[PDB]
């Protein structure tokens, strides 16, 4: 029962980033996993998700640009972000679906202007 | 300890956001709109619904369990649990060995625990089996559809041999049903409704053409009409099915085919499978508790707008309890649905229980036929779309990601308002 996200930071419009979440097997094993994000002023928004077989699906706000993936052997979850925009500025969090009710620290992602 | 609210919201800012929304009718109403849409996702959709997929999984597990082991389960005797000297009794549309019938023909031994299953118990089991297999084939309704019915569930069994009395049927008034050509009406209470059954008897002599037994028999045909097919109803039939096995705890001896996956242990008592039967019972119990929230969600429609004078979260907030009840009910439905998958999902299982599931329950040996199909190779395999259902549950859950957030938010706004609303 542990969640740890990494791999964020400050990038430019059009930029790209790869987020990681190391999850406990209690959380991860045989569960749907997914990515969540919380913007300033707003509440936690769902971003994407992937079943244990590996089928992914995404919120219309990122479809086309983001790619979720999971490594079943190593309890790891990845969100690959492309064509980042300032709207994507947020803290990014990882959890199972439906959620384990204690969340990770998250990992900040900031998009700016050049 | 925090003295005042600014220090608290500097820290937990999402909370500040929550209070802003809890004071804004258009946000509150958008949440209420959502509770409506997700509600429909759970209790009105089917393939898209975790809830529905979970109910289906529970039922299928129970049915699968019997498909896997019922050919191996011994059974026999005469009525009221008595031994028999020479009584073969055969049940049609069952996952028998190389057959679509199970033959119960074990004489002399006393039906009971670590023995043959009485024909009395087998009858009880069989009814549930036939009902469930028929429903599964017809297809299950969405959870809200608790007034539907299966038009016709029909099954037969035959009785032969000296002194075999399993086909003598006693009626509601007391008179014995006419053994040759007789025809009559039972009723019973399934769910909370009354269901007509047409019991009919028929004698077939040994000489008569196409009597492949070459022995005179009695065939009983049971035709049920307008059998309720709600979740609550079918869960109950699953419950019967599995508890009847567990309680009768009969002897079973499998013929372990070489090359395949391997049954452990090779003989014993059915209630011996304690991990599996607990799981199946828990699944059914969770699914029942899941379907119960349907009545809580219905009882608190969230369509009516909230909002004259500016909105006051301290006084204008009666709806709050209703909203909270509803959102909490949806979140419970979701969690119970998830939990149902986890009980049986072989990704989390060990040892003998995992091998039961991956090796036998999850598999099928026909060539895929619709649900509820009994065939001559159905036996020793689940043949009830367990693996597919576990998968579709997950898929459904993954496509519920947004809704789940909306539910949480609604729950939280509602909660904030109940909270303000107290004080008074
Ligand atoms: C026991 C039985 O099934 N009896 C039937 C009888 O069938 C004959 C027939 O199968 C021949 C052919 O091989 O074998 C007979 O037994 C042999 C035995 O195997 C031999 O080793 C040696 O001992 O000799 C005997 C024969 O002398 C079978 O008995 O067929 C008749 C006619 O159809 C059945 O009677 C009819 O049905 C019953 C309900 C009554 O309505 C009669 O009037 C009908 O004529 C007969 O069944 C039994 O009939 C007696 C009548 O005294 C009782 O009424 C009894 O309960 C009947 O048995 C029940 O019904 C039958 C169909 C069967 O399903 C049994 O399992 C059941 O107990």
């Amino acid at each position: 029962v542990q969640l740890q996200e990494s791999g964020g930071g400050l990038v430019q419009p059009g930029g790209s980033l790869r987020l990681s979440c190391a999850a406990s097997g209690s959380i991860f094993s045989g569960n749907v996993m997914g990515w969540y994000r919380q913007a300033p002023g707003k509440l936690r928004e769902w971003v994407a998700a992937i079943t244990p077989q590996g089928v992914p699906n995404y919120a219309d706000s990122v479809k086309g640009r983001f790619t979720i993936s999971r490594d079943n052997a190593k309890n790891m979850l990845y969100l690959q972000m492309s064509s980042l925009k300032p709207e994507d500025t947020a803290l990014y969090y990882c959890n199972r679906l439906p959620n384990y009710r204690s969340w990770g620290q998250g990992t900040q992602v900031t998009v700016s202007s050049h | 300890n925090y003295e005042n609210l600014s220090k608290l919201l500097t820290r937990y800012s999402t909370l500040n956001t929550l209070i802003k929304l809890s004071a804004d009718p258009s946000a509150i109403n958008a949440a209420r709109e959502n509770l409506g849409a997700s509600a429909k996702n759970l209790i009105g959709d089917t393939k898209n619904s975790p809830a529905y997929q979970a109910v289906l999984l529970a039922i299928n597990a129970a049915v699968g369990f019997w498909n896997v082991l019922g050919y191996a389960t011994q059974c026999g005797g005469n009525a009221n649990g008595q031994e028999s000297t020479s009584s073969t009794t055969i049940f049609n549309n069952e996952p028998g060995y190389r057959s679509t019938s199970i033959t119960c023909s074990l004489n002399r031994y006393k039906p009971g625990y670590y023995g043959p299953m009485s024909i009395e118990n087998f009858k009880k089991l069989n009814e549930a089996y036939q009902i469930l297999q028929t429903a599964l084939n017809k297809g299950l309704p969405a959870l809200k559809e608790n007034n539907g019915t299966i038009k016709d569930v029909t099954y037969s069994y035959i009785c032969y041999g000296e002194g075999n009395n399993n086909c003598e049927i006693k009626l509601a008034d007391g008179q014995k049903l006419q053994q040759n050509g007789g025809s009559e009406t039972t009723t019973q209470t399934i769910d909370g409704k009354t269901v007509s059954t047409t019991i009919s008897s028929k004698v077939v002599d040994s000489t008569a053409a196409d009597n492949t037994y070459k022995q005179s028999y009695t065939e009983i045909t049971n035709a049920l009409k307008d059998v309720p097919d709600s979740a609550q109803a079918l869960l109950a039939q699953a419950s019967t099915l599995i508890n009847t096995i567990n309680t009768a705890c009969p002897y079973f001896s499998v013929t372990n085919k070489s090359g395949g996956p391997q049954m452990e242990p090779t003989r014993g008592k059915l209630c011996g499978f304690t991990e599996e039967i607990s799981a199946i019972q828990k699944m059914i119990t969770d699914a029942q508790e899941l379907v119960n929230q349907t009545s809580v969600i219905n009882e608190h429609e969230q369509s009516t707008p909230v909002g004259g004078k500016p909105f006051n979260p301290f006084t204008d907030a009666s709806f709050a309890q209703g909203m909270l009840a509803n959102a909490s009910a949806q979140a419970k439905m979701l969690n119970l649905a998830h939990q149902v998958g986890q009980t049986i999902n072989p990704d989390n299982l060990t040892g003998t229980f995992k091998n039961f599931v991956t090796g036998f329950l999850a598999t099928c040996n026909n060539k895929g036929s619709p649900p509820g199909t009994v065939t001559t190779q159905t036996f020793a395999s689940g043949c009830a779309y367990v693996e597919q259902t576990i998968t579709n549950l997950n898929n459904s859950i993954a496509h519920f990601g947004t809704q789940e957030q909306q539910i949480q938010q609604a729950e939280n706004i509602a909660d904030t308002l109940v909270n303000f609303g107290s004080h008074h």
